[PDB]
């Protein structure tokens, strides 16, 4: 063995989201907790409520949270979100009418300067909240008013999504994914016959289950009150579904 | 806190890679055993053992939980071994011995790509065994991959179809930077040469948004390089130096967000890295 | 652990011209006198002169 660069002993590696793993020769693996180093937290990410209808509830919701955790910079950058963000400053589709929030000064530029900010940073996990949050003739003058109307730049959707993307990986290494399904829910690109009911037998059009070999389904909230206490098809089919229908 | 796992082997340990939820440890060593521990609430207890892959084991590498419970090794044997478990025992799947020099390193492909597997054996070559599904894989090869021979393999993160891209470098100190045209062929790209003589680990930077591709890199001469580049589609990878130390680095780790770097060498010790603002990179501990 | 203190300067400077370019030369001296020395340090003062007049 020509090619033998052997004797390695030690080494040291990232691992999980909040864990780092080392060993060395004298050497049982010693693991370590780092979660105060990145800038993300588990714990703060646990309490991070989202809403698509009451943005106000959710911004002044968070707001506490960081005080309970001890950060300072989001208890008040979610608070100006917060004043940022009412249905007071609603845009008017007619441009004539009023300049548009957009283009004040506290509006787009603020929101750039505390992207760039926590880009330098590098915090994915303000980044990902801050932005789902805030998400010949005459003709040719509306479109360009529908480009300037929006307070997050339309030419920069793919960092965006990116950051909303990155979170959620995030998310799925820490064991929640219900948050992962919250922030996930924002991102603009996209991610024969027998049809009654076997328990009130009126049609069923949302969510079923049914076996694979019995073929009898109905309504889920049904099937959670019939196999409660039995393991017989509801139909006289004979079938133990409970040996059937799961693997 | 400080958690420890008696590791009840009685030779050497070459590697350690917990799972993707923080809720297993592999251990490879020389053996010729693997000993996975549960690591929960701080005990050692074992669920599963190795018990022969014909020689010593150089590293392990766990697969994306998406696809179910999935391990991989490559070791001194020339042979990589796969360890899907069904119905709560672990089982040998799958092997396959496409190399004539020991098996360097493995590491896991980003989960929107496929299942996909690069295995940099020590005979200058590298082999990408995609799963082809129904229990059967499919093995490609690109000779004389290298005049040394590949020490280490990594991995680029997903962007925005797609287009596959990794880096691995030799004992030729000649990192390169591969590519995939539309046919399937593995092009080459471009050459980093600004190494002494050999480099042992590579490592590609976890990518969060930002417009800058970040690699390390560590010479079997005393030099941990970050190659920042940040000219979008202009190709431009200007090595800049982070320190020498006064021994062999061996391996080179990196964070979530890719703000913390991990070296860990010939000195049996372990230092942690950082990028200050003004632009230099200073110890922690 | 907090914000750079420095930070929002410049948008302050900037709300203030730019309130002052369309004509509403009543909020910039309401806000300038409200505000004081915390601002006086950045207007060049040929420009406050034009205003206050
Ligand atoms: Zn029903
Ligand atoms: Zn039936
Ligand atoms: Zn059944």
């Amino acid at each position: 063995d020509a090619n033998i660069p052997f004797p390695r002993t030690s080494g040291a590696r990232f691992c999980g989201a909040g864990y780092l793993v080392y060993f060395t020769r004298p050497g049982k693996v010693i693991i370590q907790d780092i979660a105060c180093l990145l800038p993300v937290h588990k714990s703060l990410g646990e309490l991070y409520i989202l809403n698509v209808n009451d943005i106000q509830e959710t911004c002044q919701k968070n707001a506490a949270s960081a005080l309970l955790v001890g950060r300072k910079d989001l208890v008040q950058v979610w608070s100006l979100a917060t004043v940022a963000t009412d249905l007071c400053l609603g845009p008017k589709s007619d441009p004539d009418l009023e300049t548009p929030w957009a283009r004040h000064p506290f509006g787009r530029q603020l929101l750039e300067s505390l992207l760039a900010h926590y880009c330098r940073l590098r915090d994915v996990q303000t980044l990902a909240m801050l932005c789902s949050v805030f998400e010949d003739p005459r003709e040719r003058e509306r479109d360009q008013h529908d480009k300037n109307k929006r307070l997050l730049d339309p030419a920069n959707t793919q960092q965006f999504d990116d950051f909303k993307k990155c979170y959620g990986e995030i998310l799925y290494r820490w064991g929640l994914r219900e948050k992962r399904a919250e922030v996930l829910k924002f991102v603009s690109c996209p991610p024969g016959f027998t049809f009654q009911c076997a328990i009130c037998h009126v049609a069923v059009r949302g969510s079923s289950n049914f076996c694979l070999t019995c073929g009898h389904g109905g309504h889920t909230s049904h099937m959670m009150e019939w196999f409660r206490t039995q393991e017989v098809c509801p139909t006289g089919c004979g079938c133990h579904c409970l040996l059937e229908s799961t693997f | 806190v400080i958690n420890t796992v008696d590791t009840s082997h009685e030779d050497m340990i070459h590697d350690a890679q917990m799972d993707y939820y923080g809720t297993r440890l592999a251990t490879c060593s020389s053996d010729r055993s693997v000993k996975i521990f549960d690591v929960r609430n701080g005990g050692q207890i074992l669920i599963a053992d190795l018990r022969g892959h014909e020689g010593p084991v150089w590293q392990v590498a766990w697969a994306h939980p998406m696809y179910g419970n999935i391990l991989a090794s490559c070791s001194y044997d020339r042979k990589v071994i796969i360890w899907r478990e069904e119905n709560g025992t672990w089982e040998k799947s799958h092997e396959h011995a496409g190399h004539d020099s020991s098996v360097n390193s493995v590491c896991w492909a980003p989960h929107d790509y496929g299942l996909i597997l690069a295995c940099g054996s020590s005979d200058g070559a590298i082999s990408l065994l995609t799963y082809t599904g129904e229990g059967q894989w499919e093995v490609k090869k690109i000779n004389n991959a290298h005049t040394i021979g590949c020490n280490a393999v990594s991995w680029a993160p997903a962007v925005v179809n797609y287009i596959k891209r990794f880096a691995s470098g030799g004992c030729d100190n000649l990192i390169k930077l591969w590519k995939e045209e539309e046919d399937g062929q593995w092009k080459e790209e471009q050459k980093l040469e600004a190494h002494s003589d050999w480099v042992r680990d590579v490592a590609w930077a976890p990518s969060i948004g930002l417009p800058t591709s970040t690699i390390a890199s560590c010479s079997q001469d005393g030099r941990v390089f970050i190659w920042t580049c940040d000219d979008a589609s202009s190709n431009t990878w200007s090595p800049k130096l982070l320190h020498k130390f006064n021994d062999v680095v061996w391996h080179v780790s990196w964070s979530i967000t890719a703000n913390i770097l991990a070296v860990s060498g010939g000195d049996n010790k372990v230092t942690l890295w950082k990028e200050s603002v003004d632009g230099q990179w200073v110890c922690i501990s | 652990s907090r914000l750079p203190p420095d930070f929002f300067g410049v948008l302050v400077r900037d709300m203030l011209h730019f309130y002052a370019e369309q004509g509403d030369v009543q909020m910039a001296v309401s806000v300038l006198i409200v505000l004081g020395e915390r601002v006086r340090k950045d207007i060049d003062e040929q420009t406050q002169e034009h205003w206050y007049t």
